Order: structure tokens, then sequence, then C-alpha cells
RNA sequence: UCUUGUAAUUGGAAUGAGUACAAUGUAAAUACCUUAACGAGGAACAAUUGGAGGGCAAGUCUGGUGCCAGCAGCCGCGGUAAUUCCAGCUCCAAUAGCGUAUAUUAAAGUUGUUGCAGUUAAAAAGCUCGUAGUUGAACUUUGGGCCCGGUU
RNA sequence: ACCCACUCGGCACCUUACGAGAAAUCAAAGUCUUUGGGUUCUGGGGGGAGUAUGGUCGCAAGGCUGAAACUUAAAGGAAUUG
């Protein structure tokens, strides 16, 4: 029974938008989570970490639960969710919420020649978070993912098929490696190739033309 | 102090959020006898 | 930048600087000084053989104790005296005085392992038979 | 002083020996094909890695290179004549896409079971061993 | 001092592209800098560059257009045997297709694909992608 | 920056973008040459002749009006000195500061500045004998430098 | 109504480890290849080596021994810096092989040319001059037109 | 002498992160896994140890260069919370 609460919610409620590439094309800021559930189904989830953290007060010791979760349906769309809350169910729920708020698309490609349904990443790419550098290297067909099982699970949820994964730093901290991998896959989407050198039509941000049923009530 | 060490380090992965096998009367013993 | 010379005709300084820095290793200095052939209790050997000089009643604690003893042995080729942790209990009755035991390391590539301070050898064989077979009642220790 | 007889081992144990996914996949393969141990899987993986390395450093070579043409055509001919690679997949990026059970299908044991005559894989192995 | 003017030119271009400028000023100018920028302009990585001629050594003003991730020099100029050219790419390129490593051969200053087509080799000069 | 100090100053002269005949000159091409020869016969150094020409006679620089540099002009008529100008001034400065040091023996700053000046003299003399302007050895020493300078 | 498992249930099949007429083999023999005859019903013709908090795959098992100024009172309970004191059960991995010791290589970017680090974690000479060594601004025929023929 | 504007070369200062870093913080500690402007010096877990010995300088005090045997699973730094 979700109701449209923003301009994009009213845009998706009538079903006039059918692809996420328009959101990711003109750099549309995402405000709510229900838009990606009502627009894309099959978003499978898998909890990565639940830990009890503490905050010390004058008299008490308030224990929070931190939830780290990943989201991705089957192909090139990855979101990471980090949350600290009061209860395990609430922490998991809000982590999935912020995971849907943090969905980033991925551009996959070919390690070799341009034949048969792209499998791997197009560029050598890196990511860093707190003295942990996670590197991603394209690999040939049938190589699979050679990485830590957390990174392997994240990359299998990504939809990529063959990744060579070198890593450096103190890699035992799970959160630093996960965030390094997240900023790495964001980087390899953001990288500029000559294939993006053809002159795009550069549309006129159709939120302008759809503003008369997407405005306030 | 082997059992005490295993019980003390046994609680950390609960704090750090990793699965830990539940304890019983097999913890601080020579599981496999020596030569 | 980055400290080191980088020019194309500058291989000699790289060579000599690498050689001095490699002399500030730990394995390189232990290997090229011939440290194991002159100073190690073994002669750089994987195993060795020795004469049981003494056995001492070394327990972990006082009377409520763990029976984990060691013997003191003198080598055949070097003549140096070392000490060795014997295996699991029940093997102490096998190891008597002057038994010609055969020793190996303990597991830290040349350092002591375990909660016994200063013991890095184990009695692999006694009287030229075994400890595993002798403890499992498979073979028996020959007399004298 | 007789001239030496060259030998070589034909399998390679995995680097990480205790991981659940690889162990269960290996047991899946051994159960479905009826294998004595893991050494058959290791042997197939070893020679498939050899084939894949040859295919990789031929694909790195520039196109119309005579060495690339000769060795690639020989490799594709050999893996079609064995019967692992299909008739419609005679390329190099397609021989990079080969899998272990594709090789394990073409054994005599699996082929004598699949052609009738054996009614099981373990009965097929016992039937073969007994001449 | 300016042991390499090509290094300083490439650093100026790289920082100006990182900041987002449209124009970058390069001083001093050289034959090799002009040829490096000509290879870039032919491949379309930079825009249009024009040579201000004072009597000393000149200046260059480069009209950028984005679409340049990194350009860099390799120093010292190692001699590159032909059969090792691809090895160089695998050490300083993201993929095997896009991006070019630039060589100076006795047939001129050219990217590695043209060097492979002409069957020439020489000294490594730098990379662009 | 500077060779023997920490400074990084850039004060210099900026030659204009022109190599032909300023329009207000319209005087001659050899009268300036005979002025140069007359000034050199008076007993001047090429830089002093240049500063006198540019401050009095409107010669912007002799390299464009005459077609040759001043020291080249003095070489053409046999007015060249024994040792070049900058080496001569460095040697004279070294002699003066060495006399001041031998009069006041406790001045350590003058010792340090002597070491700097002799280092500069040695580097300049090595340059001069490399291109064979000085005699091929010329062996500069402290005492005979006095008899070398005047 | 078609597909799997269990069992102190039952049935016939098949074959080599071996025992060997013979023949091949071999300088002569031993063995391999072939084969007349014999050769499987479970303690037969019986597979071992390591390990089980985490590393790392596999126990919310069982019994016994020794101590307690702790409860009970001769049944026992709990604890036991007994680093488990001793045995058994169950489970996991590799398998005619498996374990241990030493050395070396990889992981190791803890030798770093690729490819380390030097404010505070190891580490910038107290400062300057200076020989070898290492390094060193820009410029000198570019551009245009002519044909022919090579490779897709 | 002062004020206003510009410029060169200084000692510095306040804010910020396009960037960097373990962090404190940094216009350099930036332009570095997307790793190469030139060039010197130095370090490779902690004790033993700036110790022994040799060499050399100094009248001396001492300075410069400077180990190994053995031993250990730590040692250390940056912030938060009381």
């Amino acid at each position: 029974g979700w109701v449209p609460v923003t301009k994009l919610g009213r845009l998706v409620k009538a079903g006039k938008i059918t692809t996420i590439e328009e959101i990711f094309l003109h750099s549309l800021p995402v405000k709510e989570f229900q838009i990606i559930d009502t627009l894309l189904p099959g978003l499978q989830d898998e909890v990565m970490n639940i830990k009890p953290v503490q905050k010390q007060t004058r008299a008490g010791q308030r224990t929070r639960f931190k939830a780290v979760v990943v989201v991705g349906d089957s192909n090139g769309h990855v979101g990471l969710g980090i949350k600290t809350a009061k209860e395990v169910a609430g922490a998991i729920r809000a982590g999935i919420i912020i995971a849907k708020l943090s969905v980033i698309p991925i551009r996959r490609g070919y390690w070799g020649t341009n034949l048969g349904q792209p499998h791997s990443l197009a560029t050598k790419t890196t990511g860093k978070c707190g003295s942990v550098t996670v590197r991603l290297i394209p690999a040939p067909r049938g190589s699979g993912i050679v990485a830590s099982p957390a990174v392997k699970k994240l990359l299998q949820l990504a939809g990529v098929e063959d990744v060579y994964t070198q890593s450096n730093g103190k890699t035992r901290t799970l959160e630093n490696t996960l965030k390094a991998a997240f900023v790495a896959i964001g980087n390899t989407y953001g990288f500029l190739t000559p294939n993006l050198w053809a002159e795009q039509p550069l549309p006129v941000s159709p939120l302008d033309i759809y503003s008369d049923e997407a405005s306030a009530q | 102090s082997a059992k005490s060490f295993i019980l003390r380090k046994k609680e950390l992965m609960k704090r750090r959020g990793r699965k830990v096998a539940k304890d019983s009367k097999f913890t601080g013993r020579k599981r496999r006898h020596r030569f | 930048g980055k400290g080191k010379p980088r020019g194309l005709n500058s291989a000699r300084k790289l060579r000599v600087h690498r050689r001095n820095n490699r002399w500030a290793e730990n394995n390189y200095k232990k290997r090229l000084l011939g440290t194991a052939f002159k100073s190690s209790p073994f002669g750089g050997s994987s195993h060795a053989k020795g004469i049981v000089l003494e056995k001492l009643g070394i327990e972990s604690k006082q009377p409520n104790s763990a029976i984990r003893k060691c013997v003191r042995v003198q080598l055949i080729k070097n003549g140096k005296k070392v000490t060795a942790f014997v295996p699991n209990d029940g093997c102490l009755n096998f190891v008597d005085e002057n038994d010609e035991v055969l020793l190996a390391g303990f597991g830290r590539k040349g350092k002591a392992k375990g909660d016994i301070p200063g013991v890095r050898f184990k009695v692999v064989k006694v009287s030229g038979v075994s400890l595993l077979a002798l403890w499992k009642e498979k073979k028996e220790k020959p007399r004298s | 002083p007789r001239a030496p007889r060259t030998y070589s081992k034909t399998y390679s144990t995995p680097k990480r020996p205790y991981e659940s996914s690889r162990l269960d996949a290996e047991l899946k393969l051994a159960g479905e094909f009826g294998l004595k141990n893991k050494k058959e899987i290791y042997r197939i993986s070893f020679q498939l890695s050899k084939i894949r390395r040859a295919a990789r450093d031929l694909l790195t070579r520039d196109e119309k290179d005579p060495k690339r043409l000769f060795e690639g055509n020989a490799l594709i001919r050999r893996l079609v004549r064995v019967g692992v690679l299909s008739e419609d997949k005679k390329k190099l990026d397609y021989v990079l896409a080969l899998k272990v059970e594709d090789f394990l299908e073409r054994r005599l044991q699996t082929q004598v079971y699949k052609l009738g005559l054996a009614k099981s894989v373990h009965h097929a192995r016992v039937l073969i061993t007994q001449r | 001092t300016r042991s390499s003017v090509l290094a300083d030119a490439l650093n100026a271009i790289n920082n100006a592209e990182k900041t987002g400028k449209r124009q970058v000023l390069i001083r001093p100018s050289s034959k090799v800098i002009i040829k490096f920028l000509q290879v870039m302009q032919k491949h379309g990585y930079i825009g249009e560059f024009e040579y201000i001629d004072d009597h000393r050594s000149g200046k260059i003003v480069v009209q950028l257009n984005g679409r340049l991730n990194k350009c860099g020099v390799i120093s010292p100029r190692f001699n590159v045997k032909i059969g090792d050219i691809e090895k160089w790419t695998a050490n300083l390129l993201p993929a095997r297709q896009f991006g070019y490593v630039i060589l100076t051969t006795s047939a001129g200053i050219m990217d590695h694909e043209e060097a492979r087509r002409k069957h020439v080799s020489g000294k490594i000069l730098g990379f662009v992608y | 920056g500077r060779m023997h100090s920490a400074g990084k100053g850039i004060s210099s002269s900026a030659i204009p973008y022109s190599r032909n005949a300023p329009a207000w000159f319209k005087l001659s091409s050899e009268s300036v040459i005979e002025q140069i020869v007359k000034y050199a016969r008076k007993g001047l150094t090429p830089s002093q002749i240049g500063v006198l020409l540019r401050d009095a006679h409107g010669v912007t620089q002799a390299r464009v009006i005459t077609g040759n540099k001043i020291m080249r002009i003095l070489k053409s008529n046999g007015l060249a000195p024994e040792i070049p100008e900058d080496l001569y001034y460095l040697i004279k400065k070294a002699v003066s500061v060495r006399k001041h040091l031998e009069r006041n023996r406790k001045d350590k700053d003058a010792k340090f500045r002597l070491i700097l000046i002799e280092s500069r003299i040695h580097r300049l003399a090595r340059y001069y004998r490399t291109v064979a302007v000085l005699p091929p050895n010329w062996k500069y020493e402290s005492a005979t430098a006095s008899a070398l300078v005047n």
C-alpha cells in the first residue's frame, strides 16, 4: 500500500517510466526505495554482516546492532547498505532500504573480441577505503571469479562472470574491503571509453515535460 | 589455561559478527593424541 | 623522484645499493655467512642422532600437573648438548639412559613451538625403532 | 649413461584444499560420473588448464599470424576429433569456454553407460574393468 | 631543472583536465611535444592546439575537450624490442583495445598499433588513454 | 635558484620581439662600430660599452644594429683581453676578499665566502679551458692570481 | 500410479589378486602379453594415514582416574592454571597412499627496475662547498603535387 | 611619510577538499594500483647493542665506521570512550 510521496514516486506510480537508464542517464537523484521495487522485480538480498556495537553514556551502555547487506537482481546493478539501529529486524530492514537507495549500475564488457553476450569488466579498475585497495582485472571466458567469498558473493550478485581480483592492505577487515569493492565497481561504471565517444542525442531531461502530472497535489 | 583462552577469544567473533560453533565438553582437551 | 636513481646508464648504483640492502636481510645474512654450518645445534641437517645424558622431571605446574617432560641429549657429530620434548605420555618408560635417540625439529623452521620455553626438538626415534610404533604396542624396544 | 627417460606428472592439487563449494562440486561430479577419487577431476582440470593456456596465448597473438593459424586449427581439430567441442563451435573464444564435465562426458565409462548396455555408471566401471 | 619538457607538458595537461579547464598553457615547446600532441589530436583525445611563436622556444596552448583519462610520460626512454611491445601495454593500459602507448622509432613518433602495422620498434615515450 | 645561495629571484632583461632596425634610429651601421672601438680603446669592458651605448647613443643592443656582438667586434680588431671579463671580475673579487681575510684572521664568514668564490672561479675556468679559450692548463692558484689580475 | 533408501531376508551372475599344463618372451632364465584347470559370501581375498573453538571441512558425544577446608553425607552435585589425566564413540579430508623434520619457491609490494618506505609507526647526513658517477633548454627538409603497383 | 591599484621575491597566517592519509592533519605530506621529471642519504620485528672486535681521528674526555652467538611473539603509533 505504498503511496507516491515525491515527484519520482508520482512518475513511477502511473507507470509512465519503464527503464532505470533514464534515471541513471540524466543523473536523477534517488529519494525513496519503493521506486526500484515497483520498477524492477527479482532483487535478491543476502545479509553480509550483523554486529553488536556499543555507545557509552553517563549511566548506561546502549548497544546498537549494525547491519551490512547487499542488493542486486541478476545483472549489473549493485547496492550496498550500511545501518546502525536498535533491533536486528529493524537494522536488517533499514540496511536493505539504504541498499536500495545506493543502487549503482555497472557497464560490463569483453576481455577479448566483441562476440557473444558480455561477461566481464571493460577496464582495469581500483577502489580504496581505509588502507584497503581492491583491484578488478578483466579475465577470459570460463575463468570465473577469483576473490574472497564476500567479494565473490558480491560480484556474483553483480552479474559479472570473470574477474581477476588482486587486493592489498589489511584485508581482514570486511567492511573496508566491501566499501573498496563498491567504489571500484562505481569507478568502472564511471570510466570513459572511446565507445562513449559517439555524439549522444543529449535529451532534454523529460522530468521537464512530465512535470504537469509529477508536481504537488 | 587453554580452555579459558578459547572461551575468551570465543566471544570476540560474536562481537565481530561471525559464526561460532556452540560450546560443549570437547573444548580444552587434546582432540588428537600425540605420538 | 622516488629516491632511487632512474637514469638509463645507471645500473651499477642500483646493483651495489641492492647488495648492501640485501645484506640487511635476515635469511640472506643467515645463509651467506654460513651460520647454520658453524653455529646451529644441527649442522644444517634435517634430523640428527644423540645420546640421552639426562632426564628431568619438568612438569607444567606443581602437583596438579600436566605430564609433559623433556630429556637432555648430546649430539654424535657436533658434541653439543641440546634438549628435546619427547612425545605423548607413556613414552618416558621407553627412553632410558644412553638410548641413541634420533631427533628432528619442532615446527618453527628453527625455533621453539609450544608452551615449553626453550625446547625445539622432538625425539623421533629411540634405539633405532620408533616412538609411534613403540607407543602403539606394535614393535618393542630391543634390549641394550 | 643411457639417455634419460622423460616423465611428467599429469595432475595438480588445488591451492586452497578446504573450501565447501569446490568440495561439493567435486563430490557432485564424482557421484554423477562414478569416480574413484578426486585425482580424475584434478587430471581433467590440469589438462584443461593446459588447453586454456594454449588458447589464451594464441588469442593474444595477432590475427593472420601463421603460428596462430597453425596451432589454433590443430587444437580445434584435435578437440573436435576427441568429441568434447561441438561441431558448430570451431573458434578460439569458444574453446576458452570449455568445462570439466564436457571432458568427463567423453570417457569410455560414461559413453558405455549412455549407449545402453550398462544401466548404471558404477556397473559401467565394473563392466569395463572386468574386460 | 627541466630534464624533460615532455613530462612537464603532460603533467600540465593532466592537471588541467583534472581541474576541468578548457585551455592549458605549455612552455617550453619542442618537436617531440608537438608530435605527441599531434598523435593525441589524431586519435581525438585532445582538441586543438596552437603554437605561440616568440623567438626563444615558443609556447603551446591546448584546447581540451574532456574525454582524456590520463596521459603520462615513461622515463627513462627504455629501448623497446618489438616482441616485448605488448608486454609494455599490459603494464600500463587498462584493456588491450583502447588507450595507446607511444613509441619513437626511426619511422617517426607513433602509437603502438601503427608500430605493429609498420613492423617497427624503438624507444618508449609515453602513454595516453 | 642561485648557484651558491638560497635565493630564487628572476630579475632579468627581456629582449623585444624584433631583430631589425627600430624606426627612430636611422643613424648608421658603422658609426656605432667605431664608437665601440673608441670606447674599448679608452679602456672599457664589453658590458660597460653596452651600457654607455644604450644610455647615451640610443643603441638598443649592438647585436641587431651592427650585426655582431660587442666582444666579437673587439675580437675582430684585436682588442681582446688576456682572461675573459667575468673571470677577471671573479678573480679581482677573490683577491680583494683574500686581502681582507689576511688582514682580519678571525672572520669565518670571509673564509666561507672565499671558498664560494674560489669554487665559482674553478668552475668558470674549467668551462673556459674546455672550449679552449684559456691556455690548455692555466692552473689557477691563489697567490699568482694577484699578478694575474693587475 | 513411477522413482530412491533401509534390512541379523533371499537369489543367481562377473572378474582378477593368486595357484599354474602350455606357448610367447629371453644369450639362458624371472616378469609382462595369451591361456587348459582351480580360485568370493563376509571375523572372506577385511585400506591406511592424518585431523574436528577459529585458522580449515568436520561434536549443544560417552566412560574412567586425581584434587577441593564449595553443597550433600557415603548416593552423589559442581568446580578442577589436571596448558585436559587416560580411553572409546561419532564426523571430515586425501586415498595405495598419507604424516613429520630441514631447505627453498609462491602468497611477499617483508629487497620493491616493474614495485616499498623515511612529520608522528624502522629510517633525511648539523650545515655548506666539491671530484668521480648519474642527469641535463629549444633549434638545422617540413610541406605539396605526379604516377604506378601490394594487402582487405 | 601615508592611501589606492599592479608586479617580483620573502617570512608567515584563516577556511576548504577537486585530492592525500591509519589518523592527528597536509597548498604539500597533492598531481601514486590510473603506480616512471632529475639526483644523494637511510630503514627492513623487538632485545642482545651502539655491545665485542678491528681500523682510524683526538693530549685526554671521547668521536667516526660497527657485528655475530643467543633469545623472544611481540613491539609501536593515531584517535574515540570512561
